[PDB]
């Protein structure tokens, strides 16, 4: 090959793997903050819908 | 053929014979044999071999490797400034290992030389060794085999930080 591209394909596989290893660092960071905290995308569990409520006027007035 | 300043040889000097004796030194005319039926043969096969060499000239180069910044300059976990620091120390570790080699084949070859008066006359080799080795010591001795520039400057800094309580218990 020669040194030079040896070197600078190096480089760049260092990049891609540094790269990942930051990213796998965040995700986990990531995932304990919305996990404690549920004010995320994720551990995004369901609550009743509201659009089920019923407004219209009952049978008594008081509700 | 090499450098003289580099391999250096001090200059020559043999005595011209003096023969007391009568008797023919079979030394010269083996010697005259040598050169007639050794060397002379030998420099003419030499000598056409070169005509050849001369006929197509090309040329090599010696790989010049610019200064990149040391590990020192180096952010933590940057791996690719940490790259290149990493790959110069390891250039620079290997051309210091064939440093001490030279400044030890200087040494072996005064010893050799100087005969049975290379104690008092391979002083000065003796003493460049000495040093030489004392620094190359103490970069790169009990790094272990998973060396690194990390690791060298670490040590470094330990014995800076030694030296610096030194002087101030001085």
């Amino acid at each position: 090959d020669g040194p030079e591209k040896n070197y600078e394909r190096t480089m760049a596989i260092l990049q891609i793997e540094a790269e990942k290893a930051e990213l796998r660092l965040k995700e986990l960071e990531v995932r304990r903050l919305m996990r404690a905290r549920g004010d995320g995308p994720w551990f995004h569990y369901p609550t009743i819908d509201k659009e089920l409520i019923d407004h219209s006027p009952k049978a008594t007035p008081d509700n | 053929s090499w450098d003289k300043d580099v391999y250096p040889e001090p200059p020559r000097r043999t005595p011209a014979p003096s023969p007391q004796t009568s008797l023919p030194n079979p030394i010269t005319y083996l010697t005259k044999a040598f050169d007639l039926l050794v060397d002379r043969p030998v420099t003419l096969v030499r000598e056409f071999i070169e005509r050849q060499h001369a006929k197509n000239k090309y040329y090599y180069y010696h790989r010049e490797f610019r200064r990149v910044p040391d590990i020192t300059e180096c952010q933590e976990k940057d791996v690719l400034c940490m790259f290149e620091a990493e790959m110069q120390w390891r250039r620079d570790y290997k051309v210091d290992q064939e440093i001490v080699n030279i400044i030890q084949e200087r040494l072996k070859a005064c010893q050799q030389r100087e005969g049975e008066s290379h104690r008092q006359n391979c002083a000065k080799e003796l003493e460049q060794f000495t040093q030489v080795v004392k620094a190359y010591q103490d970069r790169y001795h009990d790094l272990g085999a998973h060396y690194s520039a990390r690791k060298c400057l670490a040590k470094q800094k330990q014995r800076m930080l030694a030296e610096r309580k030194a002087a101030k218990e001085a």
